[PDB]
RNA sequence: UUAAAGGUUUAUACCUUCCCAGGUAACAAACCAACCAAC
């Protein structure tokens, strides 16, 4: 028993082939089996032939009679078809209004989520219809994470460093820090877990969460977890208030916090804000900064990674009241300078998948890019506040999306409250930027941030760029450009003071490769994110959409604080780059 | 050949008025199967005669009890009834009683089987329901003796046994009078030669057992169902000393039971206009229907109350999934009605009233919400007393 | 059985046969006019048997069914229907011995271990903050499930001990909160 | 049933009455025809009601010799299962204390209660008060069965373990009391 | 009011018997499932 997706009507029958088994009122599962390929039909009992030895399991086929379903062959002289009159027979038959289309529906259970079409008719759905794409695009990622093969220790050549057999018969997961796997130790009839690890090519280069000593046996496959159904919608209905509702506004505040009170004041003039932070601009200045602005608002604070919602905690431990602060962790190392569990504290600091069921004052979502539609109900679903602070920013990266092959996911897709600030404008905006120079923050002004991102700093004159294709080689899962690094190499020798730059680039073999002839430590421009340096050296390594993506590149150079070298293969934004130039020695 | 086997011992959940946490055994297959092979054919018969001292397999409904309970009475000259029940009937009995039982069970084997299958068929009884090895909680035991309840012949070995103890009480109370002041001569001769076929001879004399059988079915009639009986007896024979009393049947229990019983299981009853204070634990009235004037077994009402407001699942709970549940409570309950105290026949209207509320509740979540009625009409009779006073009238 | 098309044959029958008979016409020909007429309830009042039984097929169909949607979503919620129902019948019961117990333990005051019915054991009460400690323990004595308990130990969460007349308002933070009490009844 | 052939016959005779109907010779032409259809309507009968109630029996043996198939596999699931575990409990038996004593019974047959008690090689007491836990189970190593056992583990009735120290008089109240003391035979 | 009986097949109508179909009701026997009571 349940709720039809389409209708919102009471019903009983569940598409039986369709992954997330949702309700469908009878007109509309019987228009959802006779326009797919979905003919299993789940009510109470299966709608499944119970006659001995058969394997009919399409309704069209089935009568009931005596008390039971039977396929033609084997069913009893009195019978009426169960698929019959442009409905199927079940729970709510009467009570039933149906839908003029079915066809979103249809699309989005049927996709395998390798187009973008997928994903935008998932983020342009209806409500309900959007929480049952996001199950199911969850759930598939989950079961296509089982498709890879276990990888098993046959040899450990030395620390930090192993020796990998792989299952037969299965693809090998591409070894790069969004895979995240997880060892087991052989015992006598079973296994248990010995951390979490993640995997680079040497052999391979392994660095797990937890040191150990693993042998001969041990095997890695990427951890899959129960998906979870949905209730509540990615946002709540949005309220405009006349006044500050439910919050009380400090009556002394100090000039860190002074150009926020305006912005704080509008959070308690609407049940949810959306936020744009551009880098360097002090997100976790402000949403700490609402704390102090409300001291008797009850916060929480989430984020989806343990990252920023500890960074969160790094900057509340300095403005905000040890003992009023919490950190939740569920049963990796993360912050752990706040009474651990404490739910009913003042100020809450949890990530999506672990937060508790509870009610705040204010509820602050960070790094909202990163977030998806599942993240957005799921909270909602356990957080139930006054008003609503969601902080991020299109311009930067999304959560990946391994599925997603065909086509480029826009910012407007990633997520209900991206689509919003992409479509009607952000709710705040902060336009001072503090980390880069004059430089980057107007070359990225333009190009993401529609001119309307301001620099603090000067111009420092100490961002170059460089058009060089080099040559490039393709690995299992990445690419290298060796001529780009020997590029940066002689930079190098002819500018020693850039040694203390971090060498960042879209893909994982390269950063392996310029480790060892660079020594420059080595990012990822999806790793990047949250951290900042004095200079860094950036090399695109190709001209595909991975490494022209115009979040990314945003994220990609807008990691140093002083200056930059940026070495080039695509045109387009090389010339969008408003940095001083050179000629390849 | 002999095949030892292991009994289960499981733990009983059901409604009891007193705190004591009953257990049952469980026991095997083999033993089931090669039990069924002798007493299918053996208690088949015995629970399908009418009219037999033994009444198990007789209905109360239709007018089996009031058939039952004038069977009971068959002229006797001064009735009285009486009553008495076993302390520990299963813990307690010796295996010389279940040896007993078991022979008297396997007498009907004359033709099909030789003296050594008779004997290994012994055997076997004894070695898996007499003295067998229980698995309690995980570990073996030895059972001392008595009686495994849960096998094939538990009911009528137990019956057998009751039978016994009453033609035990009647010889030792029949020995043990004067003698010389019997004024009557049939009984004086009948005392006489008791004694010489008791103690002076090693052969059995089918004429006077034929005869003492006579005497007994005359002056004390039984009516035996496992451990309960209900006896009629003459009276004045019993104030003699002639037939077994109720302390007759104590010191017996006493000597040959290792148990010491008391007045908290016996009865006597000097009006049998009232029928027995108490057998299968009904209590029977004497009503009138149809002209008739008839016995009527009728519960303790808190048995069924209790029954009604506690429940075993909690699907139970929901009394619109479990009317039937209600219905055959209500068929249970009818013959309250006739009692001279109000509220026991209110117990039966309340059942009434709730059975038609929760025919309408049933009928309310469907209309309402998924729009469709079931009322029919072989309902409506469920909640009027005509369907149950059918239950209590002789025609089937 | 009326919105059949054999029933409109049916009909028409039941019309020619009536004006056979209203007009006294023949003796063949009226039997003509029932041959085509009696044989008329041959295909339906059978084709109006089979359906007629579908139905009641149905409604219990949709009953067997409604009462196990049922059966199965209520043994799946027996945590909270419970503790409701307790609840609400304690409330319903209204004992100022079982009340006064119930508001302590909904603010502040949970004991450690069962009350002893005795007049001697012990009992441990946990007090989590000096409001409670106002409304229960004055002085020397402890009201608490509507008896007399006399305190012969307080001690606070770090395990240390406290005296009698320490306890009060200027050492409001001078204390650790969670101030354990131990009593015997009187 | 339609590909039956007196569904042949009884189109055809019904082909040619729908025709001479239309035609309309007369009743002595007709007679033939509307005679013929009455017994195609009674062999289309005879075969299509000798056809229709086999399908039944058919079925039935269909489902009947299924289920006997699926009984004799489940015969052979329990026999392998009871084979095995007779074969795993034989591998505890040690066959070398057990011999010895079988081999001086003056016939071979020897009193199965009398197995565990010289053979056995792990002891497990249950206790239910300290008072009886002073008189059996004192120690680390106690004697029975005319032999000497030492201690290796107690547990409580929650299955959790207790150290032989914290059986005391006065601490007893604390424990839950059917002790379960396991222990071997020393030697 | 129209000699008699007998003869044949066919058409019609009635009655009777058998057989083959279709529905209604009853009775019983089996099987399956849920529930209640007693020792
Ligand atoms: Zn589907
Ligand atoms: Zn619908
Ligand atoms: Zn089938």
């Amino acid at each position: 028993v349940g709720a039809c997706v389409l209708c919102n009507s009471q019903t009983s029958l569940r598409c039986g082939a369709c992954i997330r088994r949702p309700f469908l009122c009878c007109k509309c599962c019987y228009d959802h089996v006779i326009s797919t390929s979905h003919k299993l039909v789940l009510s109470v009992n299966p709608y499944v032939c119970n006659a001995p030895g058969c394997d009919v399991t399409d309704v069209t086929q089935l009568y009931l009679g005596g008390m039971s379903y039977y396929c033609k062959s084997h069913k009893p002289p009195i019978s009426f078809p169960l698929c019959a009159n442009g409905q199927v027979f079940g729970l709510y038959k009467n009570t039933c209004v149906g839908s003029d289309n079915v066809t979103d529906f249809n699309a989005i259970a049927t996709c395998d989520w390798t187009n973008a079409g997928d994903y935008i008719l998932a983020n342009t759905c209806t409500e309900r219809l959007k929480l049952f794409a996001a199950e199911t695009l969850k759930a598939t990622e989950e079961t296509f994470k089982l498709s890879y093969g276990i990888a098993t220790v046959r040899e450990v050549l030395s620390d930090r460093e192993l020796h990998l057999s792989w299952e037969v018969g299965k693809p090998r997961p591409p070894l790069n820090r969004n895979y995240v796997f997880t060892g087991y130790r052989v015992t006598k009839n079973s296994k248990v877990q010995i951390g979490e690890y993640t995997f680079e090519k040497g052999a391979v280069v392994y660095r797990g969460t937890t040191t150990y000593k693993l042998n001969v046996g041990d095997y890695f496959v990427l951890t899959s977890h129960t998906v979870m159904p949905l209730s509540a919608p990615t946002l709540v209905p949005q309220e405009h208030y006349v006044r500050i509702t439910g919050l009380y506004p400090t009556l002394n505040i100090s000039d860190e916090f002074s150009s926020n009170v305006a912005n704080y004041q509008k959070v308690g003039m609407q049940k949810y804000s959306t936020l744009q932070g551009p880098p360097g601009t002090g997100k976790s200045h402000f949403a700490i900064g609402l704390a102090l602005y409300y001291p008797s608002a009850r916060i929480v604070y989430t984020a989806c990674s343990h990252a920023a919602v500890d960074a969160l905690c790094e900057k509340a431990l300095k403005y905000l009241p040890i003992d009023k602060c919490s950190r939740i962790i569920p049963a990796v190392e993360c912050f752990d300078k706040f009474k651990v569990n404490s739910t009913l504290e003042q100020y809450v600091f949890c990530t999506v998948n672990a937060l508790p069921e509870t009610t705040a004052d204010i509820v602050v979502f960070d790094e909202i890019s990163m977030a998806t539609n599942y993240d957005l109900s799921v909270v909602n679903a356990r957080l139930r506040a006054k008003h609503y602070v969601y902080i991020g920013d299109p311009a930067q990266l999304p959560a990946p999306r391994t599925l997603l092959t065909k086509g480029t996911l826009e910012p407007e897709y990633f997520n209900s409250v991206c689509r919003l600030m992409k479509t009607i404008g952000p709710d705040m905006f902060l336009g001072t930027c503090r980390r880069c120079p004059a430089e980057i923050v107007d070359t990225v002004s333009a190009l993401v941030y529609d001119n309307k991102l301001k620099a603090h700093k000067d111009k420092s004159a100490q961002c170059f760029k460089m058009f060089y294709k080099g040559v490039i080689t393709h690995d299992v899962s990445s690419a290298i450009n060796r001529p780009q690094i020997g590029v940066v190499r002689e930079f190098l020798t002819r500018n020693p003071a850039w040694r203390k730059a971090v060498f960042i680039s879209p893909y994982n073999s390269q950063n392996a490769v310029a480790s060892k002839i660079l020594g420059l430590p080595t990012q990822t421009v999806d790793s990047s994110q949250g951290s900042e340096y004095d200079y860094v050296i950036f090399t695109q390594t190709t001209e595909t959409a991975h490494s022209c993506n115009v979040n990314r590149f945003n994220v990609a150079i807008t990691r140093a604080k002083v200056g930059i070298l940026c070495i080039m293969s695509d045109r387009d934004l090389y010339d969008k780059l408003q940095f001083t130039s050179l000629e390849i020695p | 050949n002999v095949i030892p086997t292991i009994t289960q011992m499981n733990l009983k959940y059901a409604i009891s008025a007193k705190n004591r946490a009953r257990t049952v055994a469980g026991v095997s297959i083999c033993s089931t199967m090669t039990n069924r092979q002798f007493h299918q054919k053996l208690l088949k018969s015995i629970a399908a005669t009418r009219g037999a001292t033994v009444v198990i397999g007789t209905s109360k409904f239709y007018g089996g009890w009031h058939n039952m309970l004038k069977t009971v009475y068959s002229d006797v000259e001064n009735p009285h009834l009486m009553g008495w029940d076993y302390p520990k009937c299963d813990r307690a009995m010796p295996n010389m009683l279940r040896i007993m039982a078991s022979l008297v069970l396997a007498r009907k084997h004359t033709t099909c089987c030789s003296l050594s299958h008779r004997f290994y068929r012994l055997a076997n009884e004894c070695a898996q329901v007499l003295s067998e090895m229980v698995m309690c909680g995980g570990s073996l035991y030895v059972k001392p003796g008595g009686t495994s309840s849960g096998d094939a012949t538990t009911a009528y070995a137990n019956s057998v046994f009751n039978i016994c103890q009453a033609v035990t009480a009647n010889v030792n109370a029949l020995l043990s009078t004067d003698g010389n002041k019997i004024a009557d001569k049939y009984v004086r001769n009948l005392q006489h030669r008791l004694y010489e076929c008791l103690y002076r001879n090693r052969d059995v004399d089918t004429d006077f057992v034929n005869e003492f059988y006579a005497y007994l079915r005359k002056h004390f009639s039984m009516m035996i169902l496992s451990d309960d009986a209900v006896v009629c007896f003459n009276s004045t024979y019993a104030s003699q000393g002639l037939v077994a009393s109720i302390k007759n049947f104590k010191s017996v229990l006493y000597y040959q039971n290792n148990v010491f019983m008391s007045e908290a299981k016996c009865w006597t009853e000097t009006d049998l206009t009232k029928g027995p204070h108490e057998f299968c634990s009904q209590h029977t009235m004497l009503v009138k229907q149809g002209d008739d004037y008839v016995y009527l077994p009728y519960p303790d009402p808190s048995r069924i109350l209790g029954a009604g407001c506690f429940v075993d699942d909690i699907v139970k709970t929901d009394g619109t999934l479990m009317i039937e549940r209600f219905v055959s409570l209500a068929i249970d309950a009818y013959p309250l009605t006739k009692h001279p105290n109000q509220e026991y026949a209110d117990v039966f209207h309340l059942y009434l009233q709730y059975i038609r509320k929760l025919h309408d509740e049933l009928t309310g979540h469907m209309l309402d919400m998924y729009s469709v009625m079931l009322t029919n009409d072989n309902t409506s009779r469920y909640w009027e007393p005509e369907f149950y006073e059918a239950m209590y009238t002789p025609h089937t | 059985f009326s919105s059949l098309p054999s029933y409109a044959a049916f009909a028409t029958a039941q019309e020619a046969y009536e004006q056979a008979v209203a007009n006294g016409d023949s003796e063949v020909v009226l039997k003509k006019l029932k041959k085509s007429l009696n044989v008329a309830k041959s295909e339906f009042d059978r084709d109006a048997a089979m359906q007629r039984k579908l139905e009641k097929m149905a409604d219990q169909a949709m009953t067997q069914m409604y009462k196990q949607a049922r059966s199965e979503d209520k043994r799946a919620k027996v945590t909270s229907a419970m503790q409701t129902m307790l609840f609400t019948m304690l409330r319903k019961l209204d004992n100022d011995a079982l009340n006064n117990i119930i508001n302590n333990a909904r603010d502040g005051c949970v004991p450690l271990n069962i009350i002893p019915l005795t007049t001697a054991a012990k009992l441990m009460v946990v007090i989590p903050d000096y409001n409670t400690y106002k409304n229960t323990c004055d002085g020397t004595t402890f009201t608490y499930a509507s008896a007399l308990w006399e305190i012969q130990q307080v001690v606070d969460a770090d395990s240390k001990i406290v005296q009698l007349s320490e306890i009060s308002m200027d050492n409001s933070p001078n204390l650790a909160w969670p101030l354990i009490v131990t009593a015997l009844r009187a």
